């Protein structure tokens, strides 16, 4: 009996993890695909700074 | 590349 | 460009059919159909890796010379296969000055054209007008249809 | 041995998940910190955009 609510414990808790390590992996993935994006927004934003700094300049 | 490749690499 | 059709008149095809072997083991990695910035991230943390960010950031943005804004599938292929060193003789400043001797036949440090065409003519290849339309946009950076060196230089350093 | 097994099993499924969910967890913390740190210096670089946007008026 407990080495069955151990199998749900380490079943529910591979599950919980399952579903923690796919909301990481998808935080992962997202804030990677997003920290392309916001490395491409700071390069587009130090890009404008740049074309305008130049201008400036 | 070689110290990650070896030995494929024989005709250059 | 030109450059890919010379490497490849080195050697032949089958080749790169065991190339695309090699890259069915390697091909993982293409979020795009391409090889980008995210791309560029998965296949080099499959080794929890990325080239020295100055590579990879140039690969992002800069090195796309058409207006592909990114690492194409093309571009990271280009960087992982440029991997193997064989240019020749890169040729610069005491060859390129010497040169520009000639060249600058006016011995006045700013070349005329047709010296330079001279050069061209007797090479042992083709010169596209074209190409001496790409040169004079490039040699004389001055643009003034005569050239310093070093604006003669940097259109012809590193080269074959 | 079955119902154990399912739990060590399950726990071994769990734990490379769970390392997973942790490579995950920590590479999202590092993408998201990026993020924000990509992203401030997009804003930094926006910030400056628009004071050499001001200043460039």
């Amino acid at each position: 009996e407990e080495a069955e609510k151990a199998a749900d414990e380490s079943e529910r808790g591979m599950k919980v993890i399952e579903s923690r390590a796919q909301k990481d992996e998808e935080k992962m993935e997202i804030q990677e695909i997003q920290l392309k994006e916001a490395k491409h927004i700071a390069e587009d934003a130090d890009r404008k700074y740049e074309e305008v700094a130049r201008k400036l300049v | 590349m070689q110290a990650l490749l070896g030995a494929r690499a024989k005709e250059s | 460009d030109d450059i890919y059709k010379a490497a490849v008149e080195q050697l032949t095809e089958e080749q790169k059919n065991e190339f695309k072997a090699a890259f069915d083991i390697f091909v993982l990695g293409a979020e795009d159909g391409c090889i980008s910035t995210k791309e560029l991230g998965k296949v080099m943390r499959m080794l929890g890796q990325n080239p020295t960010p100055e590579e990879l950031q140039e690969m992002i943005d800069e090195v796309d010379e058409d207006g592909s804004g990114t690492v194409d599938f093309d571009e990271f292929l280009v960087m992982m296969v440029r991997c193997m060193k064989d240019d020749s003789k890169g040729k610069s400043e005491e060859e390129l000055s010497d040169l520009f001797r000639m060249f600058d036949k006016n011995a006045d440090g700013y070349i005329d054209l047709d010296e330079l065409k001279i050069m061209l003519q007797a090479t042992g290849e083709t010169i596209t007008e074209d190409d001496i339309e790409e040169l004079m946009k490039d040699g004389d950076k001055n643009n003034d249809g005569r050239i310093d060196y070093d604006e003669f230089l940097e259109f012809m350093k590193g080269v074959e």
